[PDB]
């Protein structure tokens, strides 16, 4: 996360570190959505341009976390995996769409003070909180600066923009199952999730029911931070059919 | 379920340090 | 420079 600020405990319950096994070190970010389930972007397990392509045994996932580096005793979870799912329609060839993938623990985790699930909106939640100017919010261990690493939880608020911006900011092709936040130059504020913070929770808090709300995933973006760029995210609820398909199982 | 209710914030009713800037996006 | 996690977590 760069320009962003340590996250307090228990900020962000439903935060998840994706951790290599071997060379042990951080993959991803990621969010808890049930006991069972954990939700992150497809490119975090799958992206053959990089050789990339985990199975359930190459990781762990770390719940309830808030140093990067150290091992929290009695706060922290490791849990191991049981099944990855990646979208079907995952376009790791072009533009990313639909950046998303499910992961199924081996057993439950246990909730505490500082593990918890976050909720998945519904299409009047998405609907009412996806709006231009509306601010949602980012965190992760990635970097500070797009080119060190941060010692707690770093997050930051960002608004959400308006798609003809977000579209005429890059030459990569945008579509329905994307947004992207961040301040304008002329906004003068600053922030963007930044490489390591892939796969982490974009949400934001309904003022309806003061409930948290997943709405996006942290999917791509040129650079870090840079002027007239931002930073996009998967869209959560256009693809909540083919998450909810994959949990009834 | 009670998704998305923090055990230290919500639970609490205790409000974390820019979660207001949230809130007074929501226009 | 990640901490050593418990052995039971293989
Ligand atoms: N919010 C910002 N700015 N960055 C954090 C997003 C993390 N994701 C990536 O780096 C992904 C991971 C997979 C490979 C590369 N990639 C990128 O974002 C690429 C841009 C494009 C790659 C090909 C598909 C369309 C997007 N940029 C890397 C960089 O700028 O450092
Ligand atoms: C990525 O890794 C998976 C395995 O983790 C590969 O999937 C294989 O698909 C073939 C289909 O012909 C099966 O017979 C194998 O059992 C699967 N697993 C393995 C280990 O081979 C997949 O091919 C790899 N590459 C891509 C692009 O997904
Ligand atoms: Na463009
Ligand atoms: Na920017």
């Amino acid at each position: 996360i760069v320009e962003g600020s340590d996250a307090e405990i228990g900020m962000s319950p439903w935060q998840v570190m994706l951790f290599r096994k071997s060379p042990q070190e951080l993959l991803c970010g990621a969010s808890l959505i049930s006991d069972r389930w954990v939700l992150t972007a497809a490119h975090c397990l799958l992206y053959p341009p990089w050789d990339k392509n985990f199975t359930e045994n190459d990781l762990l996932v770390r719940i309830g976390k808030h140093s990067r580096t150290r091992y929290e005793r009695n706060i922290e979870k490791i849990s191991m995996l049981e099944k990855i799912y990646i979208h079907p329609r995952y376009n790791w060839r072009e533009n990313l769409d639909r950046d998303i993938a499910l992961m199924k623990l081996k057993k439950p985790v246990a909730f505490s003070d500082y593990i918890h699930p976050v909720c998945l909106p519904d299409r009047e939640t998405a609907a009412s909180l996806l709006q231009a100017g509306y601010k949602g919010r980012v965190t992760g261990w990635g970097n500070l600066k797009e080119t060190g690493q941060p010692s707690v939880l770093q997050v930051v608020n960002l608004p959400i923009v308006e798609r003809p911006v977000c579209k005429d900011s890059t030459r990569i092709r945008i579509t329905d199952n994307m947004f992207c936040a961040g301040y304008k130059p002329d906004e003068g504020k600053r922030g963007d999730a930044c490489e390591g913070d892939s796969g982490g929770p974009f949400v934001m808090k309904s003022p309806f029911n003061n409930r948290w709300y997943q709405m996006g995933i942290v999917s791509w973006g040129e650079g870090c931070d840079r002027d007239g760029k931002y930073g996009f995210y998967t869209h959560v609820f256009r693809l909540k059919k083919w998450i909810q398909k994959v949990i009834d199982q | 379920a009670d998704c998305g209710l923090r055990p230290l914030f919500e639970k609490k009713s205790l409000e974390d340090k820019t979660e207001r800037e949230l809130l007074e996006s929501y226009i | 420079d990640f901490e050593e996690i418990p052995e039971e977590y293989l």
